[PDB]
RNA sequence: UCUGGGUCGGGGUUUCGUACGUAGCAGAGCAGCUCCCUCGCUGCGAUCUAUUGAAAGUCAGCCCUCGACACAAGGGUUUGU
RNA sequence: CCCAUAUCCGCAGCAGGUCUCCAAGGUGAACAGCCUCUGGCAUGUUGGAACAAUGUAGGUAAGGGAAGUCGGCAAGCCGGA
């Protein structure tokens, strides 16, 4: 239905090609953005700060490649709001990333 | 078309690939590409070089 | 189809192909086929699992 | 694409003449063309409509 | 017979190539090249089998204020040998010959290549090895 | 549409040069333990060797997938002899 | 209370100018340059999207090596001990 949650990996390093030293980390969070809005079919994504925490760990031009992210559209419930549906765009630590694919996710 | 071997890291040279460099002594070598050449240039020897086929066969690695 | 007569020896030649090349153009490509570049280069770990 | 090729030269007086020589080559991929229609022009005194 | 295919140049007029004969010379300081027309700004630059208008800048003092011919022998620059094949030399070298092709001096020091041992056989024939 | 093209994954290609751990009676030497040993066995130790042409990257304007996962007859503005 | 890339003078929240006190760890000859702690700040009066020409500032370059130019101008080389 409406609800759902799945699990995605991103690859950073070929949306990040090209990019200027001192924008790569913020054009990273730009894209996971853009990577949700079509993904769920939702504007207002919301990122949660461990996963920015998660793309800064390494400075501002140094970005990770890959980040497994868990997307989860969600009733907005707090007003009401012309966007009925939020995507809140968790982050999931990963060891590798080998033979990953994307993932329905139980409650 | 005669396929001849690279003097630094041991592969084969086909005839439109890598550069033959005649040393004035009257030595000719052939090399397949310009990191076998840099690496001949700089005096470095193939039995370090744990990519070569002299390498391969000093540890026996085949 | 050209416009022209074609009377010069070079444009009147027989040719006959003797090699064609089919190493990787992307990069510096070593080997013709792929049943040579696995003849030469043994057994490798991805292949043994 | 492109790749190269090697021959052997007949020029007759050269110095490449009965030796090997590396051309460079261009690959172009020749599908074959269906007809499906036929079009008639008439000389006329403006051209050729 | 055959004629010269062009190659890399890469020698231009203010070169200093080193004499590789026994004539006592032991630089060659191009001065110009025979058999360019030359285009506007453009230096006349010479290959391996070009013949070559050079002074000698240090050598025997018989041989240091004229101007000889002379014939480039080895080349540092990678020139393409038609065979697919960019050869080249670890030196810039060059013998000193007359108008008709003949050496002043008698035997030629390191190697040869071999598009002027084509051209200027005199050469060709005091050569140790032709590479 | 004989679906389709995307996102991951896989394979191919290629770039660099052999990852981390672990093991070694490999190691210039040094420090210890002596009921030991009958010349031992614990340490410290750059480097070496095996695991290991490994490891890492690879279209973002590389190639091939048919594996996984979604999504795609939906909108907006005008046009007539 | 300010004592200055916003409280002073310069027509202004002006890269200018304007007298002093205190002064941590590492590297090192060193209150040199570089990196950090205490303390401070939000990039110096706007953001976003692109990566064309021309610029301005910075790099590299086969083979020659001043042939350039009024002139080795600029850059490069040299460098510590
Ligand atoms: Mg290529
Ligand atoms: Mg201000
Ligand atoms: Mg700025
Ligand atoms: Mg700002
Ligand atoms: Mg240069
Ligand atoms: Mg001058
Ligand atoms: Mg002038
Ligand atoms: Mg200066």
């Amino acid at each position: 239905n409406e609800v759902v949650t799945r699990e995605y990996t991103i690859n950073i390093h070929k949306r990040i090609h090209g990019v200027g030293f001192k924008k790569r980390a913020p054009r990273a969070l730009k894209e996971i953005r853009k990577f949700a809005m079509k993904e769920m079919g939702t504007p207002d994504v919301r990122i949660d700060t461990r996963l920015n925490k998660a793309v800064w760990a390494k400075g501002i031009r140094n970005v990770p490649y890959r980040i497994r992210v868990r997307l989860s559209r969600k009733r907005n419930e707090d007003e009401d709001s012309p966007n009925k549906l939020y995507t809140l765009v968790t982050y999931v630590p990963v060891t590798t990333f080998k033979n990953l694919q994307t993932v329905n996710v139980d409650e | 078309m005669k396929v001849e071997l690279c003097s630094f890291s041991g592969y084969k040279i086909y005839p439109g690939h890598g550069r033959r460099y005649a040393r004035t002594d009257g030595k000719v070598f052939q090399f397949l590409n310009a990191k076998c050449e840099s690496a001949f240039l700089s005096k470095r020897n193939p039995r370090q070089i744990n990519w070569t086929v002299l390498y391969r066969r000093k540890h026996k690695k085949g | 189809k050209s416009l022209l007569v074609q009377t010069k020896r070079r444009a009147l030649e027989k040719i006959d192909l003797k090699f064609i090349d089919t190493t990787s153009k992307f990069g510096h490509g070593r080997f013709q086929t792929m049943e040579e570049k696995k003849a030469f280069m043994g057994p490798l770990k991805k292949d043994r699992i | 694409g492109m790749t190269h090729i090697v021959r052997e030269v007949d020029r007759p007086g050269s110095k490449v003449n009965k030796k090997e020589v590396v051309e460079a080559v261009t690959i172009v991929e020749t599908p074959p063309m269906v007809v499906v229609g036929i079009v008639g022009y008439v000389e006329t005194p403006r051209g050729l409509r | 017979s055959g004629a010269k295919f062009r190659i890399s140049l890469g020698l231009p007029v203010g070169a200093v190539i080193n004499c590789a004969d026994n004539t006592g010379a032991k630089n060659l300081y191009i001065i110009s090249v025979k058999g360019i027309k030359g285009r506007l700004n453009r230096l006349p630059a010479a290959g391996v089998g070009d013949m070559v208008m050079a002074t000698v800048k240090k050598g025997k003092p018989e041989l240091r204020k004229k101007v000889h011919p002379a014939v480039v022998i080895r080349q540092r620059k990678s020139y393409r040998r038609k065979d697919g094949v960019f050869l080249y030399f670890e030196d810039n070298a060059g013998v000193i010959v007359n108008n008709k092709g003949e050496m002043k001096g008698s035997a030629i020091t390191g190697p040869v290549a071999k598009e002027c041992a084509d051209l200027w056989p005199r050469i060709a024939s005091n050569a140790g090895s032709i590479a």
